[PDB]
């Protein structure tokens, strides 16, 4: 929640002044961040896919930490995929990844120009939808409750149980976005809390302090 | 060896190739942007969902004949 910056700025601003483009920063997860791509947290910039898909990465790896629930996170590209072109388009995804055996699953939601959080928590057995817009997308949840069913079948053969799993998103409830640009960064510190299991404190007045330390923590690869 | 393979576009438009095995994928995808025009920074190679980096090679991935990578364009949000 707190931690300070420290000769971190002199380094943030280093890669925020101009260089070449698309040269690269920070690899992990077979995932490069250009300098195109971390320019995305300069000012109010509109964060672009390989800053979200990255960060959700690093939550993934910090998932695997004794106390913290465990995390798998879908790519921005699944759910614009499965909603567009249905289950069978995006059933080959998830080959290697039991869904079943994780604890949360992040699914980063694409809206055109705009980005939004759907969380799929076993252990409330609880689908929610997060939006800093305070947008509702009840539909949004009613396609991933469908797309556990469709998976648990073809994955498992066994008909997905469906008791107590709360279809809802999030209104006055979660810190609201204030301006037209901080979107992906919300969807982002959403998920930061989620996955640590903590209440969700920040608000918009953080966003700005929240843009620089991602840069160092994507450079660095270490969440704090 | 060798395998054949599709590269779907959002358009639906089909460009094939083939490819040895063992060696980095970053040729094919430098090709692919090279006839589109567009910026490779502007372009996401992922096959079956896995996102296809340079170093990545179609032995490591499950990649057999006649398979398919799905092309999609950079996201932006505010």
């Amino acid at each position: 929640a707190p931690e300070i910056t420290e000769e971190m700025e002199k380094e943030i601003k280093n890669v925020f002044r101009n260089g070449n483009q698309d040269e690269v920063l920070s690899e992990a997860f077979r995932l490069t961040i250009t300098r195109k791509d971390i320019q995305t947290l300069n000012h109010l910039n509109w964060l672009n896919d390989e800053i979200i898909n990255f960060y959700m990465n690093m939550l993934m790896e910090r998932s695997k930490e004794k106390g913290l629930p465990s995390v798998h996170a879908f790519n921005t590209f699944f759910f614009t995929k499965l909603k567009t072109a249905g289950y069978q388009a995006v059933k080959r995804w998830t080959k290697k990844v039991d869904v079943f055996s994780v604890d949360i699953l992040l699914v980063p939601i694409h809206l055109g120009v705009h980005w939004c959080l759907a969380v799929v928590d076993f252990r409330k057995k609880n689908i929610t939808y997060y939006d800093s817009m305070g947008g509702i997308n009840n539909e949004a949840c009613r396609i991933l409750l469908q797309y556990l069913k469709q998976e648990s079948i073809d994955k498992k053969r066994k008909e997905f149980d469906t008791n107590g799993w709360q279809l809802f998103s999030k209104k006055s409830q979660i810190p609201q976005q204030m301006n037209g640009s901080d979107c992906g960064m919300f969807a982002c510190k959403y998920a930061d809390c989620i996955t640590k299991d903590r209440p969700i404190n920040f608000t918009q007045q953080h966003m700005p302090y929240f843009r620089k330390r991602m840069v160092w923590e994507i450079l660095h690869r270490k969440l704090l | 060896d060798h395998i054949n393979l599709k590269v779907a576009g959002q358009d639906g438009s089909v460009v094939q190739f083939k490819i040895k095995r063992h060696t980095p994928l970053s040729k094919l995808m430098k090709a692919y942007c090279e006839r589109q025009g567009l910026s490779m920074r502007q372009i996401r190679f992922r096959f079956d969902g896995q996102p296809i980096n340079e170093t990545d090679t179609p032995a490591q991935l499950e990649m057999e004949d006649e398979d398919t990578i799905d092309v999609f364009q950079q996201q932006t949000g505010g």
